[PDB]
């Protein structure tokens, strides 16, 4: 090996000019996804990948300084990719607009472009073009070229697009998306859903691009992107609660490893990146190279290319017959050399060479895919790894594989050392384990393992007059006024202030959308127009929801907020939580416990989070503080003074609804005049804004408003009642339900919103906040407007169980709320006893939480088991591993399942799902959905466990005929009734209360009746001998 | 420490730039339209109209010692590489009329002197307009080999390096091609009767002369970047324009636009 | 300002003639764990403050300090301490 | 883009320090001679004249989003940190002199208020010049206090902690000690009579509330950093401010140094 | 070991507040060669490497967020030595510009100077102050400390004396020196050798000070150090 370092690179040099550089387009720099046919088709997501691949023989040209000009070539071969795919999306900026403000697959950037026009090929219909990768993996790619050092970025224009650009990537987390291999899912009906790989390039690509200038070292303070930390942080729960499955048909998918390594390397957790690493390797790996995913029917043998949908049923039919990409083994030598290990470079190396074909000049191709032919297609079926299989680029065809080829340039240089790791990945993006001190990437000061984050916090109060009554108590509360250069803003008034970030008329792009900002956001510390500001949470606001005046509340929202911000904010320099402190909260009883928690914040410790308080000014001399040049550049020093925080200087309803809505006479408005209560004008202008109009007129004035000052009366004084007719009437939402519903949704619980007895809506997938309000109140509910209300609650008190207590929330596929309200209110007629119970719309929020919290507990107490299996039932929890059991129930059984008038087959459901599949999850449930009688249902779960410690434990007893638990169920109830007559003859004759309250497991538990039930049906019939297991008799 | 004063009149002279120029640049593609009337572009128009801005991007780039200096020198800069970039996309957009031009030298072959502002295209036909102006493309092929002397980065890839050579086949008839000319119109006539005029000839001249063994990504180019312009065709046009001036053309006994040449 | 105070006697037989007078006061026994001390343990422990032997620097003089200090609640090795006014 | 308007006048105002306060700034100890006769540095002309640096600095760093702005704010910053370190060296190379005037309240154990500028050392002897200006180090801990507490770092080990604790304890017993004054001449008659001088029992009374439960570490402290103050000393100067008030002193029926408390 | 790493921290805390910084001079900073016997010795290199010390732990430090204020303490105590050292050698200023006219072992600047005043104690001729390894080893521990965030060079005079250091260093190649030991040589006969060890470190002095900017990412142009690439290549 005595070759000049000239040699080894003109041995890369030929092999990206002849495949990949020949076929660059000359007029868009785009790369062409067909070499041949005259295609003009180019897709975002590779022909990102083909600049890349010069881009890195292009570092390596840089050891040379007789370079004879192959370095420019290869450098500003990736600029001229890079700026026609800029080039490329302004063309559509319109589309950029529409999917900032309603994020949708028909207002979504495009992903095939015309090769040598960049003009729009496939409409929506024809291809499905919301790719998240694709934009990601550019902003990602984008500042990954830019640090190296090349110039991509030209104008102060080009900022603003890729400015909004992060605001249609800030919103991966929750807008599904059709994924890297632009199906969607394994059933291909054109579905959207949420990607693990499309979802963590994105986080990469905002932790890159957050203040990155994108004119390099040639550039100031207006050329620097600005990515919301808590749009980050969001999207950063998402892909942790998806891993390790790529989707939710995808229970592990190859297109995880650039999520996990290049480009991303998105997962700061070794851990979890160990366990999505295997279920890549073990599930996917191949002769030929990786499979895309399980059961996978693109170019296969068995798939009718006419067709762009595959039939529900035609899935099962690509299961081992799935083509196998040898791409993916270069991705895998990239991670050999990247994380120090040198054999995954070698054993990657050697599965690559067999599969590797070359050109008739000697250059080694890299095939895209290798199917099996549909000759072997039964023995590859039968013995999956044993039948050749044919590649789907060969070389001498004129057809190459440029994504493929592109990463063979990378993972060869890696692998002969020459590029190092670190230019080829100039902003880290794969840090060893000494990770400590990388922005917005999980590795504070602390590393990887330690999350005793010291959160500055200045209290700020109200009034003059409360702060003197706070520091008479002990509580030493600034105010507004004292501190000057500080200016203290409402978390609504940094959106403002955020509508002018990314503002481009030319291409008429309104910047970022009117959104709430976050606790990570508010964190910060900001300077507008050259006044100091700092601007205290959300969690403070008293507009949004109806749930922050109770100070109960408001003492947990602090709580969760401040562990939030302590395990999720990474910054170099310490977050600042400032407190606001209202009358309303010091009012009445309610000083006790907003006095216990300051007096604990005084401590430095409040819910397991450490606290450092002092002054304002004290907390913010030295912090890294925010910079807002986007307000000056545009010369809007003048712009309107934003309005900072200003200091300022009793029984049950004696009026039934039914008895007074049945009422036909219109006198019921004066009976408003002769009525006293608060709650009741929350009704008799309720009903006046429907009766008679929206904006009538009354003593007062405009009855439009009247409901809003009842609602802001009702919530100060404490009579809840009201406060939830006035934000019912008034048709308020809580922007925090929106991301609430998604948070739910991708961690696998399906949100459905309609009261108990009525039409309920099923939320497979998520959607906007546009959306959801009409589902909330117009759609869902008719029969009580106040449902909506106490339904709008707990979707934020879930949101804060789900984070606090996730495994609280285990066992249940749905959390069906409606169904809870239910469950919330038949607790109280138990807790009630013999008397009129309380009523949910009269309980304070944090009692309805701690309600929440008492009754979804795990071991329920003190409940007579039938109170417990009223709760379960109605609350629909199932045992862990319930799911996985019924498949292995119903894997075993000839006649399947029959549960209350539906029927569960064996077949299709066997051959169309998996044990761990999410989808057979909702058939099952969907199987159970018809019993009405809620401690039937856990009567069900347990027979069905039962049935589960029978069969697994049991195998060689099976089923003959139909399995129908009904009957089941009832002959171990008449079985057991036959005992307890012969105890003490009760006399209630069809009554399973006797059975609900009897123990699942004990002397004569419920299960030992259950299991007696499935002995004798397992036992009519035949018992088979097993090959595995001899017979002694 | 402080701005000097030539910083101070030359952030004058970028506030009076942007509101006169730049402002209309259209962000997709970095051209710039006619007027607000007029809404496409003309190639000669985007090339002169730059010019402007790369006498600020160079002169804030001999007092770049700062950030905020050497951020607008580099937005200055790269908004000129940007429009010679964009019309470089629209004159690529129609090889096969550079490469039917430079064997048949006909007025129906030629690349369009006006491109869509907004997408990079061609908004009239080959008929609908006077399109064959040889001066046109020449000032684009002077400025960019000016540009590529001084530094700028336009060109990115050998494919570009190709079609300037084969440009440069396209002017290189230019000293025997008749075009409509600096006006787009032909002759004094103007009927649509393409003719020599002198500022065409002399704008192929001095983009020849400019192309020479210019290695065209710069410093950091090698042989495979140097655009070779035989001095055969350099001087005809020399000759030509001696022959013609003080005349611009056989109609014309002397037309102004020989202050381009001159 | 109002200011608090907690009338505190040495023994239960003081504190028996103020019971009968229809008053409520602790011992020095019931108090504690809070530690009641005079002032002058105050102006004692306060010359601790700023002491640095190889700067040569011992800490503040015994200075008596008026009825100001001695109405402090101050924390010594995590035990609350209470100093009484030296006008007694 | 450019330079706020604010800035150009704060570079005015930049100019103007630079070539009035801050080019007799001393490099080696960062003091600030009286002028070209008196060569020696006072610790309250220092501490008084450094306050211009502190509010252009501040002025800067309310506007610093670009490099040069950083660079000004930081360079007057840290000429101010600079001077109080100077003076701080000062005042610690004579520790013992402060311990002996901590048991004792006597004039030959007072700081001298006039230091030499070019080695940090003492100009004349103890009894050379009245010395015993309680309003000086006064001045000196309140804008100690007040810096620290605007973000700039001047003290740097905890044995600065105890020196600046066992200062305050130097200027606590300023109610009840007699000092030469804000005009380094004691009484009326001026024949070397220390009186109790209504503007440095008022400057001290405000080190000991501003300086009172702060942080000399800044933000980034910790308890060992906090320097403690009790009420009772500085409402003792309170109290005999308002009884001494509106006069300055005994002999003194008015002094515009009154100005300085009030 | 479930030891928390705060307290294996204070382990180090401990040992460097008890033995290297209970000694720091209040009011140069610098820290004495001899801990006990009233001598007023203070050399350059010695509290130079007592600072990287303190510097180390502060440094260490760094990765706990409630930390009771010792980051700041002894980044700040590093911070008082390396100025205390600066303020030594402006105060001997006029020798530095004497040094950069003509090196002689007689225009050198001092190698030990007066631990509670910071002015020069030994003479001459009682002590052989040419040792390159004490500003050497000042400027590369300057860089390294202002590169870890260690806001030591305050003003522009500052930069300039410093440059002028870099001047006086650029000069080593040619200026024989009595070393890290303060002998010379074997022979102790007071005798100038040029040494690898002065010559190594004030090489990697001037690697690390060129074109470093002594505000940190506070600074600008004005605040850059300019060294001369000959010398350094010399
Ligand atoms: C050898 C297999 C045989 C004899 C199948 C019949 C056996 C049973 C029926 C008994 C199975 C029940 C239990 C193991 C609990």
């Amino acid at each position: 090996d005595n070759e000049t370092l000239w040699d080894k690179l003109d041995h890369y040099y030929r092999i990206v000019k002849s495949t990949l550089l020949l076929y660059q387009s000359p007029t868009t720099g785009l790369f062409p996804t067909k070499t041949c046919g005259g295609d003009q088709k180019a897709k975002i997501q590779d022909s990102l990948y083909c600049a890349a691949g010069a881009w890195a023989l292009a570092l390596a040209y840089r050891r040379i300084d007789d370079d004879k000009g192959r370095t420019h070539e290869l450098e500003h071969s990736a600029i001229k990719c890079m700026r026609g795919i800029l080039y490329c999306y302004m063309r559509q900026a319109d589309k950029v607009q529409q999917f900032k403000q309603d994020p949708r697959p028909t207002t979504c950037l495009h992903s095939v472009f015309n090769v040598h026009t960049g003009d729009e090929l496939l409409s929506y219909e024809e291809y499905g073009h919301l790719q998240i990768n694709a934009v990601s993996l550019y902003l990602l790619y984008l500042v990954e070229m830019i640090s190296s050092g090349l110039q991509i970025i030209y104008n102060t224009d080009e900022v603003s697009f890729i400015q909004n650009l992060v605001f249609c990537v800030e919103r991966v987390y929750r807008v599904p998306d059709f994924g890297v291999w632009e199906r969607g899912s394994k059933y291909n009906n054109g579905s959207t859903e949420l990607h693990s790989s499309s979802v963590g390039l994105a986080k990469a690509a905002l932790e890159a691009i957050n203040g990155f200038n994108l004119f390099g070292n040639q550039g100031c303070s207006w050329s620097v992107i600005f990515v919301d930390l808590d749009a980050h942080n969001r999207n950063r729960q998402t892909l942790c609660s998806l891993l390790p499955r790529e989707s939710r048909s995808h229970n592990t998918d190859a297109a995880l490893l650039p999520c996990i390594s290049y480009p991303a390397f998105a997962l700061d957790d070794e851990v979890l990146f160990s366990q999505t690493l295997d279920k890549v390797v073990r599930k996917l790996k191949g002769k030929y190279g990786f499979k895309r995913f399980l059961r996978d029917g693109y170019r296969t043998s068995l798939e009718d290319p006419n067709r762009c949908y595959y039939k529900p049923a035609e899935i099962k039919l690509f299961d081992g017959i799935e083509c196998e990409f040898p791409i993916f083994f270069l991705y895998m030598m990239i991670d050999g050399v990247f994380r120090g290990n040198p054999k995954q470079v070698q054993e990657y190396q050697d599965l690559l060479t067999p599969v590797l074909h070359h050109t008739t000049e000697g250059y080694p191709v890299v095939p895209k895919y290798y199917y099996v032919p549909a000759d072997f297609v039964e023995y590859e079926k039968n013995n999956p790894g044993s039948q050749k299989r044919f590649p789907s680029n060969c070389g001498r065809d004129g057809k190459l594989f440029l994504w493929g080829q592109a990463l063979y340039i990378i993972a060869k240089l890696l692998a002969d050392e020459l590029i190092s790791p670190k230019d080829i990945d100039p902003v880290q993006r794969y840090v060893p384990l000494k990770d400590q001190r990388n922005v917005s990437m999980r590795f504070s000061n602390q590393g990887p393992l330690e999350n005793d984050l010291v959160v500055h916090v200045a209290l700020i109060a109200e009034s003059q007059r409360l702060q003197v009554f706070l520091n008479t108590y002990g509580i030493q509360t600034q105010t507004p006024q004292q501190v000057e250069p500080i200016q203290i803003w409402p978390q609504q008034e940094l959106v403002k202030a955020y509508l002018q970030l990314g503002i481009n008329e030319k291409l008429g792009l309104s910047g970022r959308p009117d959104r709430p900002i976050g606790c990570l956001g508010t964190s910060k510390i900001y300077r507008i127009l050259g006044k100091t500001v700092v601007c205290y949470p959300i969690i403070f606001d008293l507009s949004d929801f109806y749930m922050s005046q109770d100070v109960f509340l408001l003492i947990d929202d602090i709580k969760n907020a401040l562990q939030f911000i302590k395990q999720y904010w990474k910054m170099h320099g310490r977050p600042l939580f400032l407190v606001l402190i209202r009358e309303d909260n010091i009012r009445g009883s309610r000083f006790n416990p907003i006095l216990d928690m300051l007096a604990a914040l005084k401590k430095g410790i409040i819910g397991g989070v450490k606290v450092h308080v002092d002054r304002l000014q004290t907390l913010i001399s030295g912090a890294v503080v925010e910079q807002l040049d986007f307000l000056r550049i545009s010369d809007t020093e003048e712009l309107p003074e934003f309005k900072s925080f200003e200091e300022l200087e009793g029984q049950q309803p004696d009026v039934n609804i039914s008895e007074w809505k049945d009422k036909p006479t219109h006198e019921i408005l004066q009976k408003l005049n002769d009525c006293s209560c608060l709650a009741s004008q929350a009704i008799l202008l309720g009903i006046l804004l429907k009766r008679e109009g929206p904006n009538f007129i009354t003593k007062e004035g405009t009855v439009s408003d009247h409901i809003e000052r009842v609602y802001r009366r009702a919530g100060s004084q404490k009579l809840w009642l009201a406060v939830r007719y006035g934000a019912a009437f008034t048709q308020k939402f809580s922007s925090s339900i929106a991301p609430h519903i998604t948070t739910f949704l991708v961690h696998g619980k399906q949100v459905t919103l309609g009261a108990f007895g009525h039409e309920e809506e099923v939320i497979s997938n998520p959607l906007s906040p546009r959306v959801i309000q009409n589902i909330i109140y117009y759609k869902c509910n008719t029969h009580d407007e106040r449902e909506a209300v106490i339904q709008q609650e707990l979707v934020i008190h879930i949101g804060w169980i789900i984070s606090n207590n996730p495994e609280l929330f285990s066992g249940m596929l749905k959390i069906r709320i409606g169904w809870i309200i239910h469950a919330m209110e038949y607790e109280l007629q138990i807790r009630g006893g013999d008397k009129p119970a309380l009523d949910l719309y009269q309980l304070s929020p944090s009692e309805v939480k701690q309600l929440l919290l008492d009754i979804l507990q795990p071991q329920q107490n003190g409940r007579c088991w039938l109170n417990r299996r009223q709760i379960d039932g109605s609350l629909n929890r199932t045992p862990t591993g319930f799911y996985d059991r019924v498949w292995q129930i119903l894997e075993r059984t000839p006649n399947g399942i029959i549960v209350a008038g539906k029927h569960l087959p064996q077949q299709p459901t066997l051959s169309d799902m998996t044990m761990y599949e999410m989808n057979f999850s909702l058939l099952v449930e969907d199987t159970l959905g018809n019993i009405d009688q809620p401690q039937y249902r856990q009567i069900v779960v347990e027979l069905l466990m039962v049935v589960s410690i029978v069969l697994e434990r049991n195998p060689e007893l099976e089923f003959q005929d139909k399995v129908d638990l009904d009957r089941l169920v009832k002959e171990a109830f008449n079985e057991f009734q036959k005992d307890q007559s012969r105890l003490k003859e009760i006399e209630k004759q069809d009554d399973m209360t006797s059975f609900y309250n009897t123990p699942p497991l004990g002397k004569r538990g419920t299960c030992s009746y259950l299991t007696k039930a499935v002995m004798n049906l397992l036992l009519e019939g035949e018992v088979k001998p097993n090959n595995d297991d001899p017979c002694l008799i | 420490r402080s701005r000097s004063n030539s910083g101070v009149r030359l952030d004058g002279y970028a506030r009076l730039v942007q509101q006169t120029i730049l402002c209309h640049q259209n962000p997709v593609t970095g051209l710039l339209p006619a007027s607000y009337d007029q809404k496409d572009a003309w190639v000669r128009d985007n090339v002169y109209s730059i010019l402007a801005v790369w006498g600020l991007g160079l002169a804030y780039r001999k007092n770049a010692d700062r950030d905020e200096d050497k951020a607008k020198a580099y937005e200055l800069e790269q908004s000129v590489v940007k429009l010679m970039r964009g019309l470089l996309h629209c004159m690529i957009r129609q090889v096969d009329k550079v490469e039917s031009f430079k064997y048949s030298q006909s007025t129906k072959d030629s690349l369009h002197a006006k491109y869509n502002t907004k997408t990079c295209a061609t908004v009239v036909g080959d008929d609908q307009w006077g399109h064959l102006q040889l001066d046109a493309t020449s000032v684009y092929l002077l400025f960019l080999a000016q540009m590529t002397a001084s530094g700028l980065h336009i060109i990115h890839s050998l494919d570009e390096v190709n079609f300037i050579q084969n440009l440069v086949f396209y002017i290189e008839a230019a000293y025997k091609t008749a075009d409509f000319g600096i006006w787009e119109r032909g002759d004094k006539t103007n009927q649509g009767i393409s003719e020599l005029n002198a500022s065409s000839v002399g704008m192929a001249k001095a983009a020849l002369e400019a192309l020479d063994e210019l290695d065209l990504f710069g410093v950091k180019g090698g042989p495979q970047s140097v655009i070779h312009v035989l001095a055969d065709e350099v001087q005809h046009c020399q000759s030509i324009l001696n022959s013609l001036l003080p005349r611009a053309s056989t109609s014309k006994e002397v037309d102004a636009s020989l202050l381009s040449v001159v | 300002v109002v200011v608090q105070v907690s009338i505190l006697a040495e023994t239960e037989e003081i504190k028996t003639i103020l019971k009968d007078k229809g008053i409520y006061v602790e011992t020095i026994a019931e108090v504690y764990p809070i530690r009641v001390q005079p002032a002058r343990i105050l102006s004692h422990i306060y010359s601790s403050l700023g002491c640095n032997n190889r700067m040569k620097l011992s800490g503040r003089p015994y200075r008596h300090m008026g009825v100001l200090g001695t109405s402090k609640l101050y924390d010594i090795r995590k035990t609350i301490f209470t100093f009484t006014p030296q006008f007694i």
